[PDB]
């Protein structure tokens, strides 16, 4: 996975692309099961403590986070961080499986920060 | 008298396309309970009915709770009220009668209409910049909801 960003110093209200790239590997040759495979997107404060679901005054999307992607080829995806009120974030993901708790398989660390003014 | 009381089949006939008939459906209404018939006719159909056909009358029109039987009627909208229900029925009937035969019809839909897209506010409110923030939920319980614009 990287993480393709548009800027990393965004003023307040302004609206934001988030681009995550996936690459789907020679050794899900495990499964091939789930074709399917729910991610998340976590939003981490760049001290500690990730903001809840309801990321109220801090930051604002468009949709459920999950957004799947394929273990076929090079899948994209998209968020619309519209951002309020802020400084220094830090957006990461983790992969799921499935939808159930201990689901949850890897948890990648490709951590792209962004700061806000 | 046949006295077929039982051990056989009952009924052999099929309600095909290609005939002239009505069709009563709900769609792209705003949080007001309605229906909306169709009539996909030629050359003068006549009069059709709309009664109310539930045991106690939970799907109540507005201030006498009334069948309101239409008259040259295609689409409409039966703009109802809600006396505590969320199921109800409909007897349908429409005299077609084409040319030189009485054609009618009966059908006794079955229509429960309550909301699916139960949707939330909120507001933050920041100098001279504003925001709303939108909550989404589907109003049943595990049965699932696409959703394609906003």
């Amino acid at each position: 996975v990287q993480l393709l960003l548009d800027e990393p110093k965004v003023k307040v209200g302004e609206i934001i692309n988030l681009k995550i790239i996936t690459e789907p590997t020679s050794t899900c040759r495990r499964k091939q099961n789930s074709t399917v495979n729910f991610l998340d997107i976590v939003i981490f404060d760049s001290k500690t403590s990730k903001i809840l679901p309801r990321s109220n005054r801090r930051i604002l999307y468009n949709g459920s986070l999950t957004k799947p992607i394929s273990t076929t080829k090079v899948s994209e995806i998209n968020l619309e961080i519209i951002p309020i009120e802020k400084g220094r974030y830090e957006f990461s993901v983790c992969i799921s499986k499935s939808n159930n708790q201990d689901g949850i398989i890897q948890f990648d660390s490709e951590n792209v920060i962004l700061s806000v003014i | 008298c046949k006295e077929s009381t039982k051990v056989l089949v009952k009924q052999a006939h099929n309600l095909n396309l290609g005939e002239y008939a009505l069709e009563l459906k709900s769609v792209q209404s705003d949080a007001l309970e309605s229906l909306q018939v169709e009539v996909e006719v030629q050359k003068n159909i006549g009069n059709m009915k709309n009664l109310p056909v539930s045991f106690s009358m939970d799907e109540i029109q507005a201030r006498k709770r009334y069948n309101t039987p239409f008259e040259n009627v295609r689409l409409e909208y039966y703009l109802l009220d809600q006396i505590t229900a969320f199921d109800l029925i409909i007897k349908t009937s429409f005299t077609k009668k084409n040319d030189q035969g009485t054609f009618g019809e009966t059908k006794k839909v079955r229509i429960q209409c309550y909301l699916q897209l139960s949707v939330s506010v909120e507001d933050i409110f920041k100098k001279d910049i504003f925001f709303f923030k939108f909550l989404l939920n589907s109003s049943v319980r595990e049965e699932p909801v696409i959703l394609y614009s906003s």
